[PDB]
C-alpha cells in the first residue's frame, strides 16, 4: 500500500469561511484573494 | 550520565554526514555500540543508590529500564528499513533523527534525580512521538490517532507540573534524594486528596489504565512499526517509573485513595483480556493485550509492598520485550498481504516454518509459562495481591484463563489450519527479518538465569 | 508612499510608545499614546481598499474611546490627590476607568471585538506591529499601577481572555485572524501574573513577542494568508514548513521548547501566593490554543496537501523578500529552555 | 466635591453613553467624542485654576490642541468612508465579519 | 477523476533481482555489510560478552556479603547466651516515650 | 546595489531616465495574422526591445542556463496535442491556457521592468490583456467547461489590476477565410485541423470586446493585412500619437517606485496563479508533485540558489 495524503474532498474543509457552518454563518463568501473588493 | 548522553547526541551528526547508501549500517551499528556500553551501569550496592552528579544517578530501578531503552534503538532500524524505502533521503534521515531524539530524552528521564526535570523530558517525549505518529503512519487515521495521543497525555500532565511546584515550595526540594528523609505524612483532607489525584492521574493516562485507554488502541495502531514498538515497550513505563517514584510523598493516603483504581484495574483487566478473543484486526489485538499486563502493574504499585514492588519491575521489562516482539511479528505479515485483518492470511505455518517458530515463542511468554521472567514478574504480583485480599485469586486466575485462550486463539488463527488460496506472495522470511525476532527473544530468555538484575531496588 | 515618509511614520510610532515608558507625568503618558495612534493609522490605510478603511475607522473610534477613558482617570486622580506622577492611582475609580482604558487598548476580552477584524483588514506588516509592537506601551502602565489595580477586575479579564482567546481560535481558517485570538488568549497569561510578579509579565511578554514576531515573518515570506494557501509551501518551500512546526509547537507551550518557560513560571508565582485553582483552569484552558495550532501542523507539515500546475513556474525563481532576523528569531523561539534562569536581568 | 462638578461630572457621562450607542451616522458618533474632550478640559481648569496650580494652567491648552488634532484625524476617516460607500452610516463598514 | 495524480506502484520483492539477498538493502554490497555489523555487533558482542560480564559482576547488591556476615554474628551471639536476633532493632537507652 | 528603498533614496528614480519614446505597444491580430513580421520591425524602426511571444517555455528562457526543459516540469501540456484533441479528458485543454496565461504575465513583468529600469520601450505580442480572446474560443467549442472559465476571471481580476495598460495596441486584421488559408500554406501538420468556428470566435472576441475596452485608455491602431506590410507607415503614425489618455499620465516616481518592486520580485507576480481552487483541470495529487519537485531539483544548476552550485563550476561559495 501507499501512504495516504489528503484529496480535494479533505481539503475542501478548510477552504471555507468557517469551520463550523451553521444557520447564522451561512452566505458568507470567503474574502476576496487580495482583500479588494468592487468599487 | 554523560557517558551515554554524548554519544547519543553524535548519532545524529552520523547519520546527517554519513554516505548516502550507509544510513542504516552506520546508525545499526553505532546504537549497538551505545548499547553494549550500558552495561555498565549495573555496579548497584546493597545500601547506596549510584549517584553521579546533581542532575542525574541511577539505582536498580532505572538500570534495568535504560539498558532496554538503549537495545531498542537498533531494533527499530532495522524493522524500519523496508517501508522507508521509497521515501526520499532528506526525509529519511529525519526520521531517525526523531528516534535518536526521542532515546535521549528517555534515557534522561529515567536518570533524573530532581522531579521537575523528570517533568520536562517526560513530557518532551510526546513531539518526537506525535511527528512518527503523523507523519509516518500509513492510514488516515493517524491524524486523529495523534490528537487523542497529544491531549489525553496532557490533560493529566498539567495538573501534575501544578503539585510539583507546591510540592517543593512546601517541602523545599524536590531532589528525590532529599524527599527520602524530608518526606512528611499527608493528612487526610479535601485539599490532599486532590494533591494525590494531580500526582497520580498523570501516570495512569499513560499506564494505561483502564477507562482512560482508548488512545492507545489507536496511537499504537495507526504508527509505524518503530512507533509501536517504542510506545509499547518504553513508553507506557514513564508512567509505572513515575508512580513508583512519587508515591513516596503520598503515605498514608494511599491505603485507601488506591481502592477505585485497583477496582479499575482489576475489573479492567478482565474486560480488556476478553475483548482481544474478538478482535478483527491482529495489530489492535496486540494492543489491547497490553492493557491488561499493565493493569497488573497498577495494582502492584498501589498496594506498595517489597513482593509487590519486585513483581511490578520485572514485569515492566519482561512486557517491553514480548509485546514489542509481537508488534514486529505482525508486522512482517502485513509488509506481505499489506493488510492487518487477522483472518485473511491463514495457515503461515505451512509457508514460513521459523517464523511459526517465533510466534510460538512469543506466545509462550506472552501467557507466562515458567520460568520466563514474563511469569515472575506476575507469580510476585499475583503473591502480594493475596495478601491484600485472598479474593483477588478469583479474579487474577480468570485473567490467566482468558490470557492463554487469546495468546494462543491468535496463533491458531494465522499459524494453523488452511492458507489462503488467492494469496500468494508469501515470499521467505529475510535475514533482516529472523534477526529481528532473535534479538527480541534470547535476551529474554537469556535473563531467566540471572533474574536478580530486573527485580528492582527491593531485592 | 514615499520611502522617507514611511522611515518618519514608524519612528513616530516608536516615539509615541517610548514617551509612554520615560515619562513621570501622566500628561506625556497621554501625549505619547496620541502620537502613537495618530501615526499608525496611515499604515493601515496604505492599500486604499475598502476593507482597509474599514479597519482603520474601527481601529480609530476603539483607540480614541479608550484615550478619553484614560484622561477622565488622571484628571480624577489630580482632584483626589493634587499631583501627576506616573505611579499607583489615588481614588478607586480612577483605577477602574485606568485599568478598563488599558484594557480595551490591549484588546482583552470583553473589549476584544476589534482584534480579530482590524488585524484581518490590514496587510501582514501592519498586523504584526499591531499585535507586538502596540502592546508594549499599555504593559509599561500596567506595570507601575499595578500596585492599586483591584484583583478581582484584572483576574476577571484575564480569565475572559484566555477562554474566548480559546473558543474564538477553533472557528477560523484566515490566518491573519487565527493570531488575533492567538494575541488576546496570550494576553490573559500576562495580566493573570501582574498582581503576583509583574517581573513574569515581561518574560511573557517578551518570549510571546519573538515567536508572534516569528509566525507573522514566514507568512510574509510566501504571501499566505489562508489557511490552504499556507498548505501549499510543502511544495514550494520545504524548509519553511519545518520551522513553522516548530515555532506553532512552541507557542502552544510544549516542552521543550522556549513558549514552555513563561507559562511554567507564572504556575510558579502564583502557587507560591496559594494560587491553585486558577492556574490549573488557565493551564486547561490553554490546550484550546494548543488545538487549532496542531491543525495548521497538519496541513502545512505533517501531511502533503494538494498542489496545483502552476505551481511548477514558482521553482524556477528565489525567494527575494528580506525575512529579517528569521533565522534568529526562530533559534530564540524554540532553543531557550535551557537558558530559563536567564529571566533575572529582567528585574 | 462641589455642586458644579457634579453637572461637569455628569456631562462626561452623557457624552460617553452617547458615544457607546450609534445611530446611524459616524459624523454624530465624532461629536460626541468631541463632547468628551470638552468636559475634560473644564473639568480640569476648573481643580487647576481654583487650586492655584500654575504650572499646570498650560495642561488643559495641551489637551485641547492633541485632542483637535486626533479629531482631524477622525473627520480625515470619515470623509474617505463617504467616498466609498456614499454616506457616513456605520451599518456599511460590516464588511469585517467574515 | 478531480485531479492528476500517480498510479498506486507496486511493491518490488527484493528476492527477483537478487536471490542471495538477506533484505536489508537492494544494494548487495550494503546489504551483506548491513547483516554482518546486526549479526557480529548484536549477538556476537553483545548478547555473549554482555551475558558473560553480567556472570561474573562482583557481588551484585552486596548479597553473598550479608550471607557471610550474618554467620559471623550467629557464630558470636549464639556461644555468648544472647538471643540471636533482639526484637528491638534500636536500643532503648535513647528512646524518650512521650509522657 | 540591489534595487530598493535604499537605491530610489539615493537617486534612481524612474521619471529621470523616461523620455517620451519610452513606450510598451503591443501588436494583436488573429492567427496566422503576421504580426510577428510586424512586430520584430517596429522594434528596429524605433529602437524598441522585442520580446518574441510568450509560449509554453517562457519562463524557463530566462532562468538557469537558458535552455527549454523537459515537458514534466511544464505542467506536461503541449500545444500540439491541443489541436489534434481539443475534448481530451485528462484536462490538457484547459490547463495549457492557465499556464500560458502566467507566461505572459510573467513576461509583462520583464517588459515593465526593462522599460522602468532604463527607460527603453518595449513590444510585446499579445499581452495578457488579449489572452481571453483564445479562452472565449475553447468555451464556445466545448473545449473547456464553464468552472475553467470562472477560474480564470478569478485569477485574472486580481493580477491584472496592479499593472499599467499597454501606451500603443497595433491591431493587424485579417478576414477569417484567408487566415484558414495561410495556415493551410504553413503545412503545420497539427495546425491545419482548426476549423473555422475557432478562428471565427477569436475575431468576435477581438473586435466585440477587447478593442473597445482596450480603446479607453489606449492608442489603438488597426490595420489589414495589405497594410500591415508597410512598416514605415505604422513607425510613422505611432511617432504622432497625442497621448491624450490612458492611466500613465497620473503616474510619478512614487507611483513607479511601487510598480518597480513589485515585477523585479518574480514570486509576487505570480503569487495568485496558484490560488487554491481545487479545480480537475490544473490541480495536481500530492504523491505526484512530490515525486516531479524532486526531479527538479536534481536538474544541472537547479539544487541550490542560482550562484552557488558547484556542479556549473560555481566559485568561492564558502564566502558568498
Ligand atoms: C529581542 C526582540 C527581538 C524581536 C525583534 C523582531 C523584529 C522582527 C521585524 C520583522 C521582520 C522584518 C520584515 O519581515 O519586514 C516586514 C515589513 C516589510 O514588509 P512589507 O509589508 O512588504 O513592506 C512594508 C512597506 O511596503 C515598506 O516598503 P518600502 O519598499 O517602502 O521600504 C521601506 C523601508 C523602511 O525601512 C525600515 O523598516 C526602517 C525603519 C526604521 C526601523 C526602526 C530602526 C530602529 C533603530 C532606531 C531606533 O524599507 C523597509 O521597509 C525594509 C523592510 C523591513 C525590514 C527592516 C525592519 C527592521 C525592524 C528591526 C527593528 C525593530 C524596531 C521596531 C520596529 C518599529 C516598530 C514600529 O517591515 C516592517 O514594517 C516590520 C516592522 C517591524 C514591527 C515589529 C517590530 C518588533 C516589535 C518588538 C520590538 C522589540 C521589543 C520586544
Ligand atoms: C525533537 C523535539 C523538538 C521538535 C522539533 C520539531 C522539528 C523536527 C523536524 C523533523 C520533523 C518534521 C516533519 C517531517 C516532515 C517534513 C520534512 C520535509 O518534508 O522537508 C524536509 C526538509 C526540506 O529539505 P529539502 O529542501 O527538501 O532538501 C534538503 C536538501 O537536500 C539540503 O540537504 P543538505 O545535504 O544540504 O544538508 C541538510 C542539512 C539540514 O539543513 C538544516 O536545516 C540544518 C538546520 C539545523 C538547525 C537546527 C539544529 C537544532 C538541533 C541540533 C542538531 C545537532 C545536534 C548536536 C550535534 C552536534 C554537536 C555539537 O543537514 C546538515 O547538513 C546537518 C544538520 C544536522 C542536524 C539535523 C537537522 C534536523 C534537526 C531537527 C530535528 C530535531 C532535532 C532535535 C534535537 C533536540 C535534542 C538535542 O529538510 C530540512 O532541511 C529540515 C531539517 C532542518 C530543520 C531545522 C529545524 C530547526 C528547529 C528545530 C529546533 C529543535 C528544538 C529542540 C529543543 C532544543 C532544546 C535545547
Ligand atoms: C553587539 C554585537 C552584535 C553584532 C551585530 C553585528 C551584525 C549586524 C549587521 C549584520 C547585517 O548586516 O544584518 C543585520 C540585520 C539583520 O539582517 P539579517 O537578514 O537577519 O542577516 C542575515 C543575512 O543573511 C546577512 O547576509 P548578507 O549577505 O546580507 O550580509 C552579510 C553580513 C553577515 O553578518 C551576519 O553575521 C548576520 C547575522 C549576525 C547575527 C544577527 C543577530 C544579531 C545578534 C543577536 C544576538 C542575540 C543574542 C541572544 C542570546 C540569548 C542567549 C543568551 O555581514 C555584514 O553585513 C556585517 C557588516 C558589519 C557591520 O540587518 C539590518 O537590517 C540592520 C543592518
Ligand atoms: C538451559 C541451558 C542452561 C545452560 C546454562 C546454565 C548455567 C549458566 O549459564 O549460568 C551461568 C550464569 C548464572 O550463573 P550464576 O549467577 O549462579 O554464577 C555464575 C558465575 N559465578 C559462579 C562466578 C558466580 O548465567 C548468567 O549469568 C547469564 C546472564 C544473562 C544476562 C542477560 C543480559 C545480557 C544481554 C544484555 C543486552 C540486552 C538487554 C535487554 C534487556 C534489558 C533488561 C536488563
Ligand atoms: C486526567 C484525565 C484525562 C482525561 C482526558 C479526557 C479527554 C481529553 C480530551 C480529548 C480530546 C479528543 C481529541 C479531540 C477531538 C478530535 O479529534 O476532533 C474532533 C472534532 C473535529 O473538528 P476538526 O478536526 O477541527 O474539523 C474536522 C476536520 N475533518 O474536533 C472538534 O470539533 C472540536 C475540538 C475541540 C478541541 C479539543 C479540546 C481538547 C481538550 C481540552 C479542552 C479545553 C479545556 C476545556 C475548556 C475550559 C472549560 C470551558
Ligand atoms: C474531570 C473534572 C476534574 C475536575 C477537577 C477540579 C479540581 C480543581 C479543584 C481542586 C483545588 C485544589 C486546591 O486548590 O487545593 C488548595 C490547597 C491550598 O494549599 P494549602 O494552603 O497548603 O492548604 C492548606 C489549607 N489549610 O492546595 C493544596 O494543598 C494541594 C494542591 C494540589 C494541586 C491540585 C491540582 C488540581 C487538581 C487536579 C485533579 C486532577 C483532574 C484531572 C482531570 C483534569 C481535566
Ligand atoms: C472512565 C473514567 C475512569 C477514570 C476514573 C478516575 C478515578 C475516579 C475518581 C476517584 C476519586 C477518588 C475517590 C475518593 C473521592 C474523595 C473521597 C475520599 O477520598 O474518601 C476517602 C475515604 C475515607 O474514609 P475511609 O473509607 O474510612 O478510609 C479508610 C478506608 N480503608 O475512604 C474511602 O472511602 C475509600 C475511597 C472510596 C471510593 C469508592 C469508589 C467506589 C467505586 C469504584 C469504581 C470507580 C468508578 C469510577 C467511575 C468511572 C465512570
Ligand atoms: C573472519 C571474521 O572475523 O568474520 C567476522 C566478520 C566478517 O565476516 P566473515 O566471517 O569474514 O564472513 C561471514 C559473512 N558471509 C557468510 C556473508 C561471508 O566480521 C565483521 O563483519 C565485523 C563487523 C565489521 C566491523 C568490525 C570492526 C571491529
Ligand atoms: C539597535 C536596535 C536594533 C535595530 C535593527 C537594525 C535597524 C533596522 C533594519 C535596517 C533598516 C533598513 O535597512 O531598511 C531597509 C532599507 C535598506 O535598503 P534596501 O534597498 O532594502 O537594502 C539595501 C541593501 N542591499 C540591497 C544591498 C541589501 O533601508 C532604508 O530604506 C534606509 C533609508 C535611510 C533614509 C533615512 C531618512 C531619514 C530618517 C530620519 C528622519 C528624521
Ligand atoms: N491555446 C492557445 N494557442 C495559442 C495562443 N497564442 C498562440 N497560440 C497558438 C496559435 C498558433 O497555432 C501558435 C502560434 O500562434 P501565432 O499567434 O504566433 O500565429 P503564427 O505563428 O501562425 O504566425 P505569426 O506569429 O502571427 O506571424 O500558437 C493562446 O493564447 N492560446
Ligand atoms: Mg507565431
Ligand atoms: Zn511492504
Amino acid at each position: 500500500a501507499r501512504q495516504w495524503q489528503p484529496d480535494v474532498e479533505w481539503a475542501e474543509q478548510y477552504g471555507g469561511a468557517v469551520m463550523y457552518p451553521t444557520k447564522e454563518t451561512a452566505h458568507w463568501k470567503p474574502p476576496p484573494w487580495n482583500d479588494v473588493d468592487p468599487p | 550520565m554523560l557517558k551515554y548522553i554524548i554519544p547519543t547526541i553524535m548519532l545524529m551528526p552520523l547519520t546527517w554526514l554519513s554516505k548516502n547508501n550507509m544510513i542504516w549500517v552506520n546508525s545499526t551499528a553505532h546504537s549497538l555500540l551505545i548499547s553494549f556500553t550500558s552495561l555498565l551501569l549495573m555496579n548497584q550496592f546493597g545500601d547506596n543508590s549510584l549517584n553521579f552528579s546533581l542532575l542525574f544517578f541511577s539505582d536498580s530501578l532505572s538500570t534495568p529500564l535504560l539498558i532496554l531503552t538503549m537495545w531498542l534503538l537498533p531494533l527499530m532500524l532495522m524493522a524500519s528499513q523496508h517501508h522507508l524505502s521509497k521515501e526520499n533521503l532528506t526525509r529519511k534521515k529525519l526520521f531517525i533523527t526523531m528516534l535518536i531524539s526521542l532515546q535521549l530524552f528517555l534515557i534522561m528521564t529515567f536518570t533524573a534525580m530532581e522531579l521537575i526535570l523528570f517533568y520536562i523530558l517526560f513530557e518532551a517525549t510526546l513531539v518526537p512521538t506525535l511527528i512518527i505518529i503523523t507523519r509516518w503512519g500509513n492510514q488516515t487515521e493517524r491524524l486523529n490517532a495523534g490528537l487523542y495521543f497529544l491531549f489525553y497525555t496532557l490533560a493529566g500532565s498539567l495538573p501534575l507540573l501544578v503539585a510539583l511546584i507546591y510540592i517543593q515550595n512546601t517541602v523545599g526540594s524536590l531532589n528525590f534524594l532529599m524527599l527520602q528523609y524530608w518526606v512528611q505524612p499527608v493528612h487526610n483532607s479535601w485539599s490532599n486528596v486532590f494533591m494525590w489525584l494531580a500526582c497520580m492521574m498523570a501516570f495512569m493516562v499513560k499506564m494505561p489504565l483502564y477507562g482512560l485507554h482508548l488512545w492507545l488502541p489507536k496511537a499504537h495502531v495507526e504508527a509505524p512499526i518503530a512507533g509501536s514498538m517504542v510506545l509499547a515497550a518504553v513508553l507506557l513505563k514513564l508512567g509505572g517509573y513515575g508512580m513508583l517514584r512519587i508515591t513516596l510523598i503520598l503515605n498514608p493516603m494511599t491505603d485507601f485513595m488506591a481502592y477505585p483504581f485497583i477496582m479499575l484495574s482489576l475489573w479492567g483487566m478482565i474486560m480488556t483480556s476478553s475483548i482481544c478473543l474478538r478482535q478483527t484486526d491482529l495489530k489492535s489485538l496486540i494492543a489491547y493485550s497490553s492493557v491488561s499486563h499493565m493493569a497488573l502493574v497498577i495494582v502492584a504499585i498501589l498496594i506498595q509492598t517489597p513482593w509487590s514492588y519486585m513483581g511490578a519491575t520485572a514485569l515492566m521489562i519482561a512486557h517491553g520485550l514480548t509485546s514489542s516482539m509481537l508488534f514486529c511479528l505482525a508486522n512482517s505479515n502485513y509488509e506481505r498481504i499489506h493488510s492487518r485483518t487477522m483472518i485473511l492470511a491463514r495457515g503461515l505455518q505451512t509457508l514460513l516454518p521459523l517464523m511459526a517458530t517465533w510466534w510460538l515463542l512469543a506466545s509462550l511468554t506472552n501467557l507466562a509459562l515458567p520460568p520466563t521472567i514474563n511469569l515472575i514478574g506476575e507469580l510476585f504480583v499475583v503473591m502480594s495481591t493475596f495478601s491484600w485480599s485472598n479474593i483477588t485469586i478469583i479474579l487474577m486466575g480468570v485473567n490467566m484463563v482468558i490470557t492463554a485462550l487469546y495468546s494462543l486463539y491468535m496463533l491458531i488463527m494465522t499459524q494453523r489450519g488452511k492458507y489462503t488460496y488467492h494469496i500468494n506472495n508469501i515470499s521467505p522470511s529475510f535475514t533482516r527479518e529472523n534477526a529481528l525476532m532473535s534479538l527480541h527473544i534470547l535476551p529474554l530468555l537469556l535473563l531467566t538465569l540471572n533474574p536478580k538484575i530486573i527485580l528492582g531496588p527491593l531485592y | 508612499m514615499n520611502p522617507i515618509i514611511f522611515i518618519i511614520i514608524l519612528l513616530t510610532i516608536m516615539l509615541g510608545t517610548i514617551i509612554v515608558m520615560i515619562s513621570s507625568h501622566w500628561l506625556l503618558v497621554w501625549i505619547g499614546f496620541e502620537m502613537n495612534m495618530l501615526a499608525i493609522i496611515p499604515i493601515m490605510m496604505k492599500n486604499h481598499n475598502p476593507r482597509a478603511t474599514e479597519a482603520s475607522t474601527k481601529y480609530f473610534l476603539t483607540q480614541s474611546t479608550a484615550s478619553m477613558l484614560l484622561m477622565m482617570a488622571v484628571i480624577i486622580n489630580l482632584m483626589f490627590s493634587g499631583q501627576w506622577t506616573v505611579m499607583k492611582l489615588f481614588n478607586p475609580m480612577a483605577s477602574m476607568l485606568m485599568t478598563m482604558a488599558l484594557a480595551m487598548k490591549l484588546g482583552m476580552a470583553p473589549f476584544h471585538f476589534w482584534v480579530p477584524e482590524v488585524t484581518q483588514g490590514i496587510p501582514l506588516s501592519s498586523g504584526l506591529i499591531l499585535l507586538t509592537w502596540q502592546k508594549l506601551a499599555p504593559m509599561s502602565v500596567l506595570y507601575q499601577i499595578f500596585p492599586s489595580i483591584n484583583l478581582n477586575l484584572i483576574l476577571t479579564l484575564s480569565v475572559l481572555s484566555i477562554l474566548i482567546g480559546g473558543w474564538g481560535g477553533l472557528n477560523q481558517t484566515q490566518l491573519r485572524k487565527i493570531m488575533a485570538y492567538s494575541s488576546i488568549a496570550h494576553m490573559g497569561w500576562m495580566t493573570a501574573v501582574l498582581p503576583y510578579n509583574p517581573t513574569m509579565t515581561l518574560l511573557n511578554l517578551i518570549i510571546y513577542i519573538i515567536m508572534t514576531s516569528t509566525m507573522f515573518t514566514m507568512f510574509m515570506a510566501n504571501s499566505t494568508t489562508t489557511t490552504l494557501s499556507l498548505s501549499h509551501t510543502w511544495n514550494k518551500t520545504p524548509i519553511m514548513t519545518v520551522l513553522i512546526l516548530a515555532t506553532l509547537l512552541s507557542m502552544g507551550g510544549l516542552p521543550p521548547l522556549s513558549g514552555f518557560m513563561p507559562k511554567w513560571m507564572i504556575i510558579q508565582e502564583m502557587t507560591k501566593n496559594n494560587s491553585i485553582i486558577l492556574p490549573t483552569f488557565m493551564a486547561i484552558t490553554a490546550l484550546l490554543n494548543l488545538y487549532f495550532y496542531m491543525r495548521l501542523t497538519y496541513s502545512t507539515t505533517l501531511t502533503m496537501f494538494p498542489s496545483t500546475n502552476n505551481m511548477k513556474m514558482k521553482w524556477q525563481f528565489p525567494l527575494m523578500k528580506k525575512m529579517t532576523f528569521l533565522p534568529t528569531m526562530v533559534v530564540l523561539s524554540t532553543m531557550m529552555l535551557p537558558l530559563t534562569p536567564m529571566l533575572s536581568v529582567l528585574e | 466635591m462641589s455642586m458644579v462638578y457634579m453637572n461637569i461630572m455628569m456631562a462626561f457621562t452623557v457624552s460617553l453613553v452617547g458615544l457607546l450607542m450609534y445611530r446611524s451616522h459616524l459624523m454624530s458618533s465624532l461629536l460626541c467624542l468631541e463632547g468628551m474632550m470638552l468636559s475634560l478640559f473644564v473639568m480640569a481648569a476648573l481643580t487647576i485654576l481654583n487650586s492655584h496650580f500654575t504650572l499646570a494652567s498650560m495642561m488643559p491648552i495641551i489637551l485641547l490642541v492633541f485632542a483637535a488634532c486626533e479629531a482631524a484625524l477622525g473627520l480625515s476617516l470619515l470623509v474617505m468612508v463617504s467616498n466609498t460607500y456614499g454616506t457616513d452610516y456605520v451599518q456599511n463598514l460590516n464588511l469585517l465579519q467574515c | 477523476l478531480r485531479w492528476q495524480e500517480d498510479p498506486e506502484p507496486e511493491d518490488e520483492n527484493l528476492y527477483e533481482k537478487n536471490p542471495d539477498s538477506h533484505g536489508y538493502d537492494k544494494d548487495p554490497a550494503v546489504d551483506i555489510w548491513n547483516m554482518r555489523v546486526v549479526f557480529f555487533f548484536g549477538f556476537s558482542i553483545v548478547l555473549v560478552l554482555g551475558s558473560t560480564f553480567v556472570a561474573y559482576l562482583p557481588d551484585y547488591r552486596m548479597q553473598e556479603w550479608a550471607r557471610r556476615e550474618a554467620e559471623r554474628l550467629v557464630k558470636y551471639r549464639e556461644a555468648h547466651g544472647l538471643p540471636i536476633m533482639e526484637s528491638n532493632c534500636f536500643d532503648p537507652s535513647k528512646i524518650q516515650l512521650p509522657e | 546595489l540591489q534595487y530598493g528603498p535604499l537605491a530610489y533614496i539615493l537617486g534612481e528614480k524612474a521619471t529621470k531616465k523616461m523620455t517620451e519614446k519610452s513606450k510598451l505597444i503591443t501588436v494583436d491580430g488573429n492567427i496566422c495574422s503576421g504580426k510577428s513580421k510586424l512586430a520584430k520591425e517596429i522594434a528596429e524602426k524605433l529602437g524598441l526591445k522585442h520580446f518574441p511571444e510568450a509560449g509554453i517555455h517562457y519562463v524557463d528562457s530566462t532562468t538557469g542556463d537558458g535552455k527549454p526543459l523537459p515537458v514534466q516540469f511544464s505542467g506536461n501540456c503541449s500545444l500540439e496535442k491541443f489541436y489534434d484533441d481539443p475534448k481530451s479528458n485528462d484536462g490538457n485543454s484547459y490547463r495549457l491556457q492557465a499556464w500560458l496565461y502566467a507566461s505572459r504575465l510573467l513576461q509583462y513583468a520583464d517588459a515593465l521592468e526593462h522599460l522602468l529600469s532604463t527607460g527603453q520601450g518595449v513590444v510585446l505580442e499579445r499581452s495578457i490583456y488579449s489572452d481571453f480572446v483564445f479562452l472565449e474560443a475553447m468555451y464556445r467549442q466545448g473545449f473547456i467547461r464553464k468552472q475553467c472559465v470562472d477560474h480564470y476571471n478569478q485569477v485574472k481580476k486580481v493580477t491584472i489590476c496592479e499593472y499599467l495598460p499597454p501606451h500603443v495596441v497595433v491591431y493587424v486584421d485579417v478576414p477569417v477565410p484567408e487566415v484558414q488559408s495561410r495556415i493551410q500554406k504553413k503545412g503545420n501538420p497539427h495546425e491545419m485541423k482548426i476549423t473555422s468556428a475557432y478562428l471565427q470566435d477569436i475575431e468576435n472576441a477581438y473586435k466585440g470586446t477587447f478593442l473597445p475596452e482596450m480603446s479607453e485608455k489606449c492608442e489603438v491602431l488597426q490595420y489589414s493585412a495589405w497594410e500591415a506590410q508597410d512598416a514605415e507607415k505604422v513607425v510613422e503614425d505611432i511617432e504622432y500619437l497625442k497621448y491624450d489618455k490612458g492611466p500613465w499620465l497620473d503616474q510619478n516616481d512614487r507611483k513607479l517606485h511601487k510598480l518597480r518592486m513589485l515585477v523585479q520580485d518574480k514570486l509576487e507576480v505570480l503569487n495568485y496563479t496558484s490560488i487554491p481552487v481545487f479545480l480537475p483541470e490544473v490541480t495536481v495529487g500530492a504523491h505526484q508533485s512530490d515525486q516531479v519537485f524532486q526531479e527538479f531539483t536534481e536538474l544541472p544548476g537547479r539544487k541550490y540558489r542560482a550562484g552557488y552550485n558547484e556542479d556549473v563550476g560555481d566559485k568561492w561559495i564558502w564566502l558568498k
